[PDB]
């Protein structure tokens, strides 16, 4: 218990030393803190790869799960320690292990940028397919954090390969929060917004807070993407939860080509937000008086 | 500047709120560690005063965005490291939908070693029948994007979110957040272009705690910034 502790410390701290000295002074090589973290947790965390090896030769528990529900495993995927995880593995760790989230390692390597942690996991037998508990694949997690070399490598994995790094799958396909991929490419991917639109992808598509992807190019100021927005279809005065319009937004933001576009098509400067400002009084509100000009003026 | 150096590893965290909802005081404490450069914070929260008289998912936001992942090409719009160590103000108003409303001053910033995250949250008008008095929340957490703007002549950011909370019956409950942060420092802080986090929660209870409790895994990254 006291050494317990100590094996804790020492295998945290990476001395080798110590932790074979607590050992053969009969520490408990699967003695756990009060959230459940054991040696093994720690020193395959932190990239102790001689403490890892020790403490499984000595019958540590390679699946112990801390109070987040992490075995070792996911925190050497996370971390990109390349040998301890294959240690692990060798050592029986549970590849599809999952944390409260519902992440496998795959899903974590695949987070974090670790190609090389994801090909090895899948070697041995890694669920490519597995979803965590917000439907999200570690495809969709590669996608998200542009991780494009690990989403093609993914995608081939589950049998639809080839071009999975610029994306794949449904045009139409929405996550938890009703993102699209057009929800995701209205961030300033112009070309990706292109594809998408040509390849049938729903240009109103509403996600859960009521965003369009024409709310979410004029929020974060892309001009050109507003324009092929509109081109294929996108509604003008399409209304959040809040009540803003794109035209509202881009007037927030000082977004003046933006505001000059949406006008052009069809923008209503009457619309009131759900505190009843229209465009004109939150460009006054916001400091934006060249686009309070335009919009009085219209 | 050098504010995000201090967040290349494991940090450890406390968290103390001081709670106030229609006259019901109460006292929160907590501690875990954050890695920022996976977004991910292992913490556990114990209502140190007793029971908790509103449900703990309702204090998930309450209880430091200074642990997102801000990806490499993205870390000169992260204000939120680039305030520590002294650190930031963070201050919203939650409007619960047909309910009533939280309000909220935190100073985040390190003390020690330790990024420290230390609140006073006041809660007024508040239906006893209502989803949160009644304790009508599901325990569990949604994803959510998180919309990040900056502030310029308060030389911080305005963040605007809206939490949905899981109701037992199968129905929704919103709490729409407004949000301010300021920096606490005289120092340079980074004013960032508009752009999102993404949030992944999950919440379990710890079989050893008699105490009333909650137990948080939390991963949450930044982007749309190309």
């Amino acid at each position: 218990s006291d050494l317990g502790k100590k094996l804790l410390e020492a295998a945290r701290a990476g001395q080798d030393d110590e932790v074979r000295i607590l050992m053969a002074n009969g520490a408990d090589v699967n003695a756990a803190d009060d959230v459940g973290v054991t040696p093994l947790h720690l020193a395959a965390q932190r990239g102790h790869l001689e403490i890892v090896e020790v403490l499984l030769k000595y019958g540590a528990d390679v699946n112990a799960a801390d109070l987040w529900g992490q075995t070792p495993l996911h925190l050497a995927a996370t971390a990109g320690h390349l040998e301890i995880v294959e240690v692990l593995l060798k050592n029986g760790a549970d590849v599809n292990a999952r944390d409260n989230i519902g992440h496998t390692p795959l899903h974590l390597a695949a987070w974090a940028g670790h190609l090389e942690i994801v090909e090895v996991l899948l070697k041995y037998g890694a669920d490519v397919n597995a979803q965590d508990k917000f439907g999200k694949t570690p495809f969709d997690l590669a996608i998200d954090n542009g991780n494009e070399d690990i989403a093609e490598v993914l995608q081939k994995a589950a049998g639809g390969g080839s071009g999975g790094g610029s994306g794949g799958g449904d045009v139409n396909a929405y996550d938890e929060v009703g993102w699209t991929p057009l929800h995701r490419a209205a961030w300033g991917h112009l070309e990706l917004v292109e594809k998408l639109l040509k390849n049938g992808a729903d240009v109103n598509a509403a996600d859960i807070d009521g965003y369009t992807p024409l709310h979410l190019a004029a929020f974060s100021g892309h001009l050109e993407i507003v324009e092929v927005l509109l081109k294929y279809g996108a509604d003008v005065n399409a209304d959040d939860q809040a009540g803003f319009t794109p035209l509202h937004l881009a007037a927030i933001f000082g977004h003046l080509e933006i505001v000059e576009v949406l006008l052009k098509n069809g923008a209503d400067v009457n619309a009131q937000d759900k505190f009843g400002k229209t465009p004109f009084d939150l460009a006054i509100d916001n400091g934006n008086e060249d686009i309070a000009e335009v919009l009085q003026k219209a | 500047s050098k504010g995000e150096e201090l967040f290349t590893g494991v940090v450890p965290i406390l968290v103390e709120l001081d709670g106030d909802v229609n006259g019901h005081k109460f006292s929160v404490s907590g501690e875990g560690e954050g890695d920022a450069t996976y977004g991910k914070l292992t913490l556990k929260f114990i209502c140190t005063t007793g029971k908790l008289p509103v449900p703990w998912p309702t204090l998930v936001t309450t209880l430091v965005q200074c642990f997102s992942r801000y990806p490499d090409h993205m870390k000169q719009h992260d204000f939120f490291k680039s305030a520590m160590p002294e650190g930031y103000v963070q201050e919203r108003t939650i409007f619960f939908k047909d309910d009533g409303n939280y309000k909220t001053r935190a100073e985040v910033k390190f003390e020690g070693d330790t990024l420290v995250n230390r609140i006073e949250l006041k809660g007024i008008d508040f239906k006893e029948d209502g989803n949160i008095l009644g304790h009508k929340l599901e325990y569990n957490y949604n994803s959510h994007n998180v919309y990040i703007m900056a502030d310029k002549q308060k030389n911080g950011i305005k963040v605007n979110f809206k939490i949905r909370h899981n109701i037992e019956d199968g129905s929704v409950q919103l709490a729409d957040h407004y949000q301010q942060n300021t920096p606490i420092g005289d120092g340079p802080v980074l004013l960032p272009d508009n752009h999102y986090l993404s949030t992944q929660s999950a919440l379990s209870k710890d079989p050893n705690e008699k105490r009333d409790h909650m137990v948080l895994l939390e991963f949450v990254t930044a982007a749309g910034i190309t």
